[PDB]
C-alpha cells in the first residue's frame, strides 16, 4: 500500500486548504460587490420598463440593455458554481475511514458540505424538470435561454406572421392585455434579477462565515492520539 | 425484538432468548463426549492447536472435582473453571458436613441449581456452557450433561460441541450393538475414536486429544488421567479404524 | 414502550404481562398431567414422552417427593420446577421443626402461593414458569389436592388436569362426576383407582400407553410413592381387557 | 400513552401519580363486593366465580376475620389479598395487642393496614 | 439501518453466541506496543518496546516483577495491568508465608483467568483491556503464558502481542527449533528475543531508550534489564 | 456518536472516550508550565481572572504537598482541591510510618491509584465515585534517588515524567515552544525567565505580576512559591532582552 | 454445499480487488485529464458563439464544432459509468450474510455502495422522465438527443417550412427573440457541458479518495476470530 | 385443520428450495453470457451509426438490425422477470406465522425479498406513466415499444404531410438538425441497452451471492427447540 | 346496550370464517389454474403476432383474437377482486376495541389486511391517474379500455383521413415505424398479460399462506382470560 498512499496524497496536494481559503477572500470582497452591481443594473432597469409605453415597434427587436444584465448575471452565477466546486473538492477528498465512533469532525464537514449544495442549487438554479421542492429559487442561471422563450411566444401573437397573395398579415391581435403582457415579461425577468441576487448575497456571506469557522474541522475531522494506549 | 434483550425477560410465548443465546455459544466450542462403561465412565475432549508454539501435554481441559468425579465442558473456557470451582465448594463442605464422598446424583442439582440461578436475575449473564461429567459412588456410576439453562439429565453417554450429532449417531450405535454395559478398558479406545470422527470440521486445525476416565476397577474409585502407554494405544486403536 | 418487559408495571388496565407470558412456558413442556382421589389414597397421571436413545428414563420424572407424605407433579421446565421442588421440599422440613408436626398439603401450597407473590411484588426475580401440583392424605382431610401457579394462585380440587390438554382431561371428567354426583372416585385400593386414570385419560388423548409411555405416583395413609416402571405395566395389563 | 404513567416515584404535570391509577383498575375490575352498616350490626359481602366445578370454592375465603371483632373482604387481584390479610392479622398483634394486652380498634387496624398499603407506593 | 443491539454491556449475549465488549476490549490490545517471550529449557524471556510522548517524556514500562521467580510484560491500558499484576503479588505471597512453597506459573494463569472472569458475566462495569505474557521457573522449570482479558490464558514456547506483533510471532514460529534448545547459555536466548521483536519495527529501530528485557531460571532470579545495561543487544 | 456515554463502555475499536472528553477538560484551565533543570524544578502559571475585585491568591493554581514536593493544576479546580488533599495524607502518612520523605513518583503513583477509583455497577469489589477527574497535574519535587523530577498527573489513571511539560488552554503552542527550548544544562535563573516567556506568549493579556504565578523547588529550601515583587522585576528583566534580540 | 461453495468463488475471481484497483488508478490519471480536457473544450466554443452573429444562414446547418463536444461528453459518461459498475460488481457480491450483529464492515460497503450510485446518476445524467429529486443534475450523457430536439424545434419556427409558386416563405418570423434563441441554446449546451465536467471532476476525485481509504473493510466486512470459544 | 395442514403443504411441494436454486445456476452460466452477449451486440450496433451520414432514405425505411437487438433484448428481461417470480414464490410461501419475536430469519426473508423486487423493477423498467423515483432506470423491458414511438413521430416530419386535392400542398422538412435527430434516436436507443445491460448484469450477480449466503434461513426462518421448557 | 349487542352479531354472522376460507380454497384449485391458463393464452398469441408481417390490411379491423384475451383477463382480475373484499370483510369486523395493550393479535389483523390490498392493487391495476408509487404495476383490469385507446390513436394517422373513388387517397403516414408499432402495441400487449398473471400466481399463493397460519388470531385477536383477578 505504498503507491495506495501516493494517490491520495497528490490528491490532497492538488487541493489544498490555501485553494479554497482563496475562493473565500474572493467571495469577501470582489464577488460580493459585483452582485450588489447586478443588483442595481436591473433595478434601475426595471425603472425604465415602468416608465415606458409599450406598441407594434417593440415587438419587432429585443431590448439589448436586458440582453446585457440576464446575460451579466449568468456569467457570475457560473463562476461561483465553479468556485464552489472547488471549496467542496477540498473536504470530499479529505472525508476520513468510514467509521461508527470520532464523526465529531466528519459531521461538520457533512453539515458545510450541505450548505455549500444549498448554495450551488441557488445558483444553478430552478430550469424546467423539477425537484420536489419545486422551483421556489427564483430564477435559473438560464434567464437568457428562459426569457427569450417567454418573450418569442408572445412575439409571435402580436406580430402575425405571413406569406403571399391575399394579406401579410397571416396571425394576428387584438387582445389588448397581450401587448402589456410584452411589458411584464420585460420587468418581471429584471426583478426577478433583484430579488435573486439579493438572496444570493445573504447565501455567500453566510458559508463565508461558516467555512471561517469551522475550516480546521473541516481539513483535520479527526485528531489522533493515543496517550491512554501504550 | 425487545425479548432478547434482557435475561431475566420472558418473550410472548414464554421464551427467553438470553438463555437460548447462550446456547448458540456453546455449540460452536470444542466437542467434549461422556462414555458411561460398566463401572465407571470415560470422558474425552478435543483440545485444537493453533500453532506449533504450544508445550503439549499441557493446557489441561479436564478437571476432577475432589477425588472422584470426571467433569468437562464446551463453550466458554473461563465459564468453565468458574461453574467448577463453585461446583468444588459445594463438594468440600458436603464432605465435611456428612463425611462421605458426594453423591454423583446430589452434586448435579447443585450445579444446576447454581446455574438455575443465572437465568433469574437480569443483572447477570447465563452461563456460556454445557457440562459433562460423572463419576462412581455407592450406587455405582453415573454420567450427566448439565447446560445453559439449568437443565439436565442423566445418559448412557453425550457430548456437546460445534460437532456432536455424527459424535451421537456414532454415539447411540455402540448402545445397539452392545445393550448390556460396554467396557472399562474398551471405553477408552472407543473413546479416542469417536473424537477423531467428530473432528472432520476442524480438519485443517491439527488437533490432539485428552482422556480421562473413572472406574471401580481400572481407577480404583478413584478419577484419573489417562496418560501414558495405554493413551497411545487408545489413539492408534482408533487412527487405524480411521482409515 | 415496554410494559410487558417489567414484572412490576401495570398496563392500563392493570395486567402485568410478564406473568402471564410466564404461563404460556408452562405450556411449552408437551406433558399432561391429571390427579384424582381415592377414599384412602390420591393419585396423578403423567406422560413420559424421552426422546434420544441416550437419555436413560431413570433420571427423567416431573413427580418428586416432597415429604414422607407429600408428593408433586410440575408442569414446566425441569430446571425451574427443580428450583420449586427444592425450597418445598425444605420448607417441609423446617415446618416440622419449628411446630412438632408433619406440614399439611393445603399449607405448603399456601407458602409457595404466597412465596411466589412476594416472589413476584417485591420484584426480587422473575417468575418461575411452572404450575405446581401437590398430593397428600392429610389427617385431617385425606385425599386432598392442591395446584399453584406461577401468578401466586392456588386451591383444592376434587382431581384436576395441567398441560397443553386442559379442557380434554377436564371435560372428559366433569360428564363422568356429572353422574357418579359425588366428588370422588369409590374404590378400597390404590391400585384400582389408577387403573381409573390411565382408564379414563387413554379416552381424552386417543392413544394407548405402555411401560414408559407413563408415569404415576399415590398417596397412601401417611407413605407416598413413585409407580415403579416395571410395575406400571401391571394394571395397564389388568384393565386392557375389562373393558 | 403519557410518559408518566410508568413510575411510582412521577408526576404527571397535573399532578396525578400513574402506576396507582392503573393499580386502582385492576380494582374496579374484580368480581362485585359491597358493606352495609346497620345499627346494631354491620354487614360485608362479595361474589364467586367458579372456573370450573371441577374445583372446590370452599377451600379459599374471601371474607375473613383479622380480629374476632372485625373481619374484612375485597374486589381486585385475588393473591394480593390472601397476603395482605397474614401481615394484617399480625401487625394486629406485635403492634398493638402485644403492647396492650387488648386486641385493636376498627380504626386503627384498618390504618396499620394502609400503612403496609402505603408502602408498596413510596417506593420505585 | 445497521445498528447492533448486542454490544452495550459485557452482560449480553448477541444471537450467535459473542461477547462484543469483550471482543472490543481485544481491540484495545492490538492498539498497543508490542512485547516478545520466549523460553528454553533454562530459562524464560521478556522483550518489550516501551513507547513514550515528546522527545521530553519517558518510555512508560511494561514489565513487572512478581516475585523472584515470575514476572509478565504487558500490552494496553496501563493501570488494568497495575491491578491484575498486583492480584498476582498477592497470590505468590500468600502461597509463601502460608505454605512456604514458591506459588507454580500454571496456577498463576488459572489466578489471573478466573478474575478476568468476574468481569465478564456481571452487570456495570467492564473488562480488563490489557494482555499479559507471563514468565518464570518453579519446579518443572522453564515457563511462559499468554493471558487474554477474556480469561483465556495459553501455555506456549513463544509469542508477542501488540500492534505489529504479527510478524514477531512469525518469526518465533520458525527459530522454535533452534531456541527451545538455548539451554544454559541466557545471553543467546535474549539476542533471539532481540531478532524476534525487531521484526515488527516500522517507524524507528530499538534504541537505549526504548528497550526492556528481563529474565528469569535456573540460576537466575527475575530481574530486569534497563536502558544503559541492554546496549549489548542493540 | 453512540459509544461516548458510558465510562464503562468500550467503543467498537477499544476506546473509552468519556476518558478522553475528561481530558479535554483540563485544556479549559489556563496554562500551567514546568522545568526542570539540575538547579531545581519551576512551576509557572497564568491566572486568568474574571474581574478585579477577585484577590489573586484565592486562586491556587499552585500548591505545596511537602516540603519537598509542590505542583500546578489545571481543570476542574473542585475536583482539584480532592486530589491536593489525597496527595498530602499521602505524603504525612507515609512519613509518619518510615522516618523518611516519599519518593517523588511514590507520591504521584499514589495520586494515580486515586483517579483510577471510577465506575459504578458492581461486579467485585467497591469504588465510590462515578466518573474521571477532570484534572491534570504537574508535581515538581525532589528526593535522594533520582533528584529533581517533574511528573504529568492524567486521569487516565497513567502518567509520564518529563524535562519540561505545559498543560492547559496553550498547551499547544507551549508545548511546541518547549520542545525547541529545552536543554539539559539551564540554569534556574534561565528557567524562569524561558517559563516567563513562553506564557505571555501563547497567554493572552499584557504579563503582569497578577495574572501569572510563579513558583519553584531546590534540595536547599523545599517549595517556595515566589512574591509578586520578584516575579514582578523577573518579567521586566525578561521583557527587556527583548528590544535587541 | 460443495458446488454452492463453487459458484460463489468463481464469482469473486472473476471480479478481484485488482480490478476495482485498476479503475481507480485510470480515474487518477487518464479519466480526469480528459474531463479537465472536455471542460475547456467546450469552454472556448461557449466564447465564439458569444462573440457571433446570427442570420438565417445558421438556421440552415447545424454547427459541427458543438457536435465535436456533446459527443466528446456523451463518450466519457459511457465509459465512467461502466467502469463504475465494475467497482459496483467487485463489492455486491462480497456482501456477507444478512446477520443483526457484527456489520461494522457491511456498514462501510453499503456507504460506499451509496457514493459510487450517486456518481452513477450524475453521469447517466437526468433524462426526461423524473425522479423525485428532480433534475439538479445538469446534463444527461443524453446531450445530443436533447439538443437536437432543442434546436430542431426552433429551426421550424424559423426557416419556418412549406411550398411553392408566387413565393418558400410559409412562416418564418420577425420574432427578432426566436432568433436570438437559436443562439442561446448553442450557448447553453455548452456552459451546461463546463458545469457538468466541473462537478463531475469533484465527485470522481471524492469516489477515489472514498475507495483507497475503505477498501480493506469492503472486501474482508468481517474478520472471524474465534479466540473466546474453544 | 388437517386440510388446512394440506393446503399449505401442497403449496410448499410445488415449489421446492430445487426450483429456485435451478434459476440460480442458470442465471450463473447461461443468463449471464447471454445478457454479456446482448452488451457488445449493441455496442457495435453503435459504431455503425457513428459512421453513418443520414438522408431520406433512411426516414423510408426501419433498420432491421436494431430492431433484431431491442427484440432480443425484451426477451431476456421477459425471462428474468419470470425465472425472478419462481424465486419469490419460493420464499412468500415459506413466510412463517406473524410474531412479535424470534423474527432472526423473517428479517433476512423480507431482506432477500427486496435486492429481488429492485432487481424485478429494473427489467420491468421504467414504463410512461411513474413511481416517485422517477425513471432512473436505463430502458424498460418495452423499448422496442417506446423506439418506434420516438422515430416514427420524427419519420412524420422528415417524411412529409401532403395532403390531397389537385390546387395546393403539405411541406417538406428542412431543419438540418431534425435530421441528426433521426441520427440520433438510433445511436441513443443502442447505448440505453449497452448500459441497461451492464447494470442488469452487476443486478444479477449479486442476487446470486445473496441467495447463496442466506438459503437456509430462507427456507428455515424458525428453528424450534424447546429444551428449556419440559 | 342489548341492541347494540345485536348489531355487531349479526355482522360477524352473514361474513363467518367460512365464508374467507371458501375463497381460500377456490384460489387453491380453480383460480389459480386459470390464471396459468390466462398466462399461456396470451403467450401463444404473442408468439403469433412476431411471426406476422403487418400490413394497411391489419389496420382496417381489430384482432379478435386479442380481444378475447384481454377480456378473459378483465374477467378473472373482477373476480378475485370481489374474493378479496370477503376476506378483508371478515376481518375488519372483527377488529377489537381500541387499546393501548393487548394487540399482539391485532397486528396480525392489520398485517394480513395489509398483504390483502397490496393483492387489491395489483388486480385493480394502474389505470391513468396515479399513487405515489408511480405505474410499476403491469396492466390494470381496464386492459381492454387502454389498449383500444393505444391502438385506436395509431389506426387513425396510418389511415388517416379516407373519402372514395378507385384512382388517388388522403391518410399518410409513410411512416414504416409507424406501421411497426401498430404490430408492437399488439405484441406488447400479449406480453403484459403474461407477466401480470405470472407475478399475480405469486401474490395469490403467498395471500394463501399468510392465511392459512394466521387464521386462528385473525378471528379471535384477544383472548380474555382473568385468572390473577378475582
Amino acid at each position: 500500500p505504498p503507491k495506495r498512499a501516493a494517490l491520495i496524497q497528490n490528491l490532497r496536494d492538488s487541493y489544498t486548504e490555501t485553494s479554497s481559503f482563496a475562493v473565500i477572500e474572493e467571495w469577501a470582497a470582489g464577488t460580493l460587490q459585483e452582485i450588489e452591481g447586478i443588483a442595481k443594473a436591473a433595478a434601475e432597469a426595471h425603472g425604465v420598463i415602468r416608465n415606458s409605453t409599450y406598441g407594434r415597434a417593440q415587438a419587432e427587436k429585443s431590448p439589448e440593455q436586458l440582453l446585457g444584465v440576464l446575460q451579466r448575471y449568468q456569467d457570475l452565477c457560473h463562476n461561483v458554481y465553479c468556485q464552489a466546486e472547488t471549496i467542496r473538492t477540498v473536504i470530499a477528498i479529505r472525508i476520513p475511514e468510514h467509521k461508527e465512533e470520532d464523526n465529531l469532525g466528519v459531521a461538520v464537514q457533512h453539515a458545510v458540505l450541505k450548505i455549500i449544495d444549498e448554495l450551488e442549487i441557488k445558483t444553478l438554479g430552478s430550469g424546467e424538470k423539477s425537484g420536489s421542492g419545486g422551483a421556489p429559487t427564483p430564477i435559473g442561471m438560464y434567464a437568457l435561454r428562459e426569457y427569450l422563450s417567454a418573450r418569442s411566444t408572445v412575439e409571435d401573437k402580436l406580430l402575425g406572421v405571413d406569406a403571399e397573395s391575399g394579406k401579410t398579415k397571416g396571425g394576428g391581435s387584438q387582445s389588448p392585455s397581450l401587448l402589456l403582457e410584452l411589458r411584464q415579461i420585460d420587468a418581471d425577468f429584471m426583478l426577478k434579477v433583484e430579488l435573486a441576487t439579493t438572496h444570493l448575497s445573504t447565501m455567500v456571506r453566510a458559508v463565508i462565515n461558516a467555512y471561517l469557522l469551522n475550516w480546521k474541522k473541516l481539513i483535520q475531522p479527526r485528531t489522533g492520539s493515543d496517550h491512554m494506549v501504550s | 425484538t425487545g425479548y432478547d434483550l434482557s435475561n431475566s425477560v420472558f418473550s410472548p410465548d414464554g421464551r427467553n432468548f438470553q438463555v437460548e443465546y447462550a446456547v448458540k455459544a456453546v455449540e460452536n466450542g470444542t466437542t467434549s463426549i461422556g462414555i458411561k462403561c460398566n463401572d465407571g465412565v470415560v470422558f474425552a475432549v478435543e483440545k485444537l492447536i493453533t500453532s506449533k508454539l504450544l508445550v503439549p501435554q499441557k493446557n489441561v481441559k479436564i478437571q476432577v472435582v475432589d477425588r472422584h468425579i470426571g467433569c468437562v465442558y464446551s463453550g466458554l473456557i473461563p465459564d468453565g473453571r468458574h461453574l467448577v470451582n463453585r461446583g468444588r465448594e459445594e463438594a468440600a463442605s458436603f464432605k465435611k458436613l456428612y463425611k462421605t464422598p458426594i453423591p454423583i446424583p446430589a452434586f448435579a442439582d447443585r450445579l444446576g441449581q447454581y446455574v438455575q440461578a443465572h437465568t433469574l436475575y437480569n443483572s447477570v449473564r447465563p452461563f456460556g456452557v454445557s457440562t459433562i461429567f460423572g463419576g462412581v459412588d455407592k450406587n455405582g456410576a453415573h454420567l450427566y450433561m448439565l447446560e445453559p439453562s439449568g437443565s439436565y439429565w442423566g445418559y448412557k453417554g453425550a457430548a456437546t460441541g460445534k460437532g456432536r450429532q455424527s459424535a451421537k449417531a456414532e454415539l447411540e450405535k455402540l448402545v445397539d450393538h452392545h445393550p448390556e454395559g460396554l467396557s472399562a478398558r474398551e471405553a477408552v479406545k472407543q473413546a479416542a475414536k469417536i473424537i477423531y470422527l467428530a473432528h472432520e470440521d476442524n480438519k485443517e486445525k491439527d488437533f490432539e486429544l485428552e482422556i480421562s476416565w473413572c472406574s471401580l476397577s481400572e481407577t480404583n474409585g478413584l478419577h484419573k488421567f489417562v496418560k501414558g502407554d495405554l493413551l497411545q494405544e487408545a489413539i492408534d486403536f482408533a487412527q487405524k479404524e480411521i482409515n | 414502550a415496554g410494559y410487558d418487559r417489567h414484572i412490576t408495571i401495570f398496563s392500563p388496565e392493570g395486567r402485568l404481562y410478564q406473568v402471564e407470558y410466564a404461563f404460556k412456558a408452562t405450556n411449552q413442556t408437551n406433558i399432561n398431567s391429571l390427579a384424582v382421589r381415592g377414599k384412602d389414597c390420591t393419585v396423578v397421571i403423567s406422560q413420559k414422552k424421552v426422546p434420544d436413545k441416550l437419555l436413560d428414563p431413570t433420571t427423567v420424572s416431573y413427580i418428586f417427593c416432597i415429604s414422607r407424605t407429600i408428593g408433586m407433579v410440575v408442569n414446566g421446565p425441569i430446571p425451574d420446577a427443580r428450583n420449586a421442588a427444592l425450597r418445598a421440599k425444605a420448607e417441609a422440613a423446617e415446618f416440622r421443626y419449628k411446630y412438632g408436626y408433619d406440614m399439611p398439603c393445603d399449607v405448603l401450597a399456601k407458602r409457595m402461593a404466597n412465596l411466589s407473590q412476594i416472589y413476584t411484588q417485591r420484584a426480587y426475580m422473575r417468575p418461575l414458569g411452572v404450575i405446581l401440583t401437590f398430593v397428600s392424605v392429610d389427617e385431617e382431610l385425606g385425599p386432598s389436592i392442591y395446584k399453584t401457579d406461577p401468578a401466586g394462585y392456588y386451591v383444592g380440587y376434587k382431581a384436576t388436569a395441567t398441560g397443553p390438554k386442559q379442557q380434554e382431561i377436564t371435560t372428559n371428567l366433569e360428564n363422568h362426576f356429572k353422574k357418579s354426583k359425588i366428588d370422588h372416585i369409590n374404590e378400597e385400593s390404590w391400585e384400582k383407582v389408577v387403573e381409573f386414570a390411565i382408564t379414563h385419560m387413554i379416552d381424552a388423548l386417543g392413544t394407548e400407553f405402555s411401560k414408559n409411555d407413563l408415569e404415576v405416583g399415590v398417596a397412601t395413609k401417611d407413605k407416598f410413592f413413585t409407580l415403579s416402571a416395571e410395575n406400571i405395566e401391571e394394571r395397564l395389563v389388568a384393565i386392557a381387557e375389562q373393558d | 400513552t403519557d410518559r408518566y404513567s410508568f413510575s411510582l416515584t412521577t408526576f404527571s404535570p397535573s399532578g396525578k401519580l400513574g402506576q396507582i391509577d392503573y393499580a386502582l383498575t385492576a380494582v374496579k375490575q374484580g368480581v362485585t363486593s359491597l358493606g352495609i352498616k346497620a345499627t346494631n350490626g354491620v354487614v360485608i359481602a362479595t361474589e364467586k366465580k367458579s372456573s370450573s366445578p371441577l374445583a372446590m370454592s370452599e377451600t379459599l375465603s374471601k371474607v375473613s376475620l383479622l380480629t374476632p371483632d372485625i373481619g374484612a373482604v375485597y374486589s381486585g387481584m385475588g393473591p394480593d389479598y390472601r397476603v395482605l390479610v397474614d401481615k394484617s392479622r399480625k401487625v394486629a398483634h406485635t403492634s398493638y395487642k402485644r403492647i396492650y394486652g387488648e386486641y385493636p380498634p376498627t380504626k386503627l387496624l384498618v390504618s396499620e393496614v394502609a400503612k403496609i398499603m402505603q408502602e408498596a407506593t413510596q417506593s420505585g | 439501518m445497521f445498528r447492533n443491539n448486542y454490544d452495550g454491556d459485557t452482560v449480553t449475549f448477541s444471537p450467535t453466541g459473542r461477547l462484543f465488549q469483550v471482543e472490543y476490549a481485544l481491540e484495545a490490545i492490538k492498539q498497543g506496543s508490542v512485547t516478545v517471550g520466549l523460553r528454553s529449557n533454562t530459562h524464560a524471556v521478556l522483550v518489550a518496546l516501551k513507547r513514550n510522548a515528546d522527545e521530553l517524556s519517558s518510555y512508560q514500562k511494561k514489565i513487572i516483577k512478581c516475585d523472584e521467580h515470575m514476572g509478565l510484560s504487558l500490552a494496553g491500558l496501563a493501570p488494568d495491568a497495575r491491578v491484575l499484576s498486583n492480584y498476582l503479588r498477592q497470590q505468590c505471597n500468600y502461597s509463601s508465608l502460608v505454605f512456604n512453597r514458591k506459588l507454580a506459573v500454571e496456577r498463576a494463569g488459572h489466578l489471573l483467568c478466573d478474575k478476568a472472569q468476574k468481569n465478564t458475566q456481571s452487570y456495570g462495569g467492564r473488562p480488563y483491556g490489557v494482555g499479559l505474557l507471563i514468565i518464570g521457573y518453579d519446579k518443572s522449570g522453564a515457563h511462559l503464558l499468554e493471558f487474554q482479558p477474556s480469561g483465556n490464558v495459553t501455555e506456549l514456547y513463544g509469542t508477542a502481542i501488540g500492534a505489529r506483533s504479527q510478524g514477531a510471532k512469525t518469526y518465533l514460529e520458525r527459530t522454535l527449533d533452534t531456541f527451545i534448545k538455548i539451554d544454559g547459555n541466557p545471553d543467546e536466548l535474549i539476542k533471539a528475543g532481540v531478532e524476534a521483536i525487531s521484526q515488527s519495527l516500522r517507524d524507528e529501530s530499538l534504541t537505549v531508550d526504548n528497550l526492556s528485557i528481563a529474565i528469569v531460571g535456573k540460576d537466575t532470579p527475575f530481574t530486569i534489564y534497563d536502558g544503559e545495561a541492554v546496549a549489548k543487544y542493540i | 456518536s453512540e459509544y461516548d456515554r458510558g465510562v464503562s463502555t468500550f467503543s467498537p475499536e477499544g476506546r473509552l472516550f468519556q476518558v478522553e472528553y475528561s481530558l479535554e477538560a483540563i485544556k479549559l484551565g489556563s496554562t500551567a508550565i514546568g522545568i526542570a533543570t539540575k538547579e531545581g524544578v519551576v512551576l509557572g502559571v497564568e491566572k486568568r481572572a474574571t474581574s478585579p475585585l477577585l484577590e489573586s491568591d484565592s486562586i491556587e493554581k499552585i500548591v505545596e504537598i511537602d516540603r519537598h514536593i509542590g505542583c500546578a493544576m489545571s481543570g476542574l479546580t473542585a475536583d482539584a482541591r480532592s486530589m491536593i488533599e489525597h496527595a498530602r495524607t499521602a505524603a504525612v502518612t507515609h512519613n509518619l510510618y518510615y522516618d523518611e520523605d516519599i519518593n517523588v513518583e511514590s507520591l504521584t503513583q499514589s495520586v494515580c491509584d486515586l483517579a483510577l477509583r471510577f465506575g459504578e455497577g458492581a461486579s467485585g469489589e467497591e469504588r465510590l465515585m462515578s466518573r474521571p477527574f477532570g484534572v491534570a497535574l504537574l508535581i515538581a519535587g525532589h528526593d535522594a534517588d533520582d533528584g529533581y523530577q517533574l511528573f504529568h498527573a492524567e486521569p487516565s489513571g497513567t502518567f509520564y515524567r518529563y524535562n519540561a511539560k505545559a498543560i492547559g488552554s496553550g498547551s499547544e503552542g507551549a508545548q511546541a515552544e518547549l520542545l525547541n527550548e529545552w536543554h539539559s544544562s539551564l540554569t534556574l535563573k534561565e528557567a524562569e525567565l524561558l517559563v516567563l516567556k513562553i506564557l505571555k506568549q501563547v497567554m493572552e493579556e499584557k504579563l503582569d505580576e497578577n495574572n501569572a504565578q510563579l513558583s519553584c523547588i531546590t534540595k536547599q529550601d523545599g517549595f517556595k512559591i515566589y512574591d509578586n515583587e520578584k516575579t514582578a522585576e523577573l518579567i521586566k528583566e525578561l521583557k527587556e532582552k527583548e528590544a535587541a534580540e
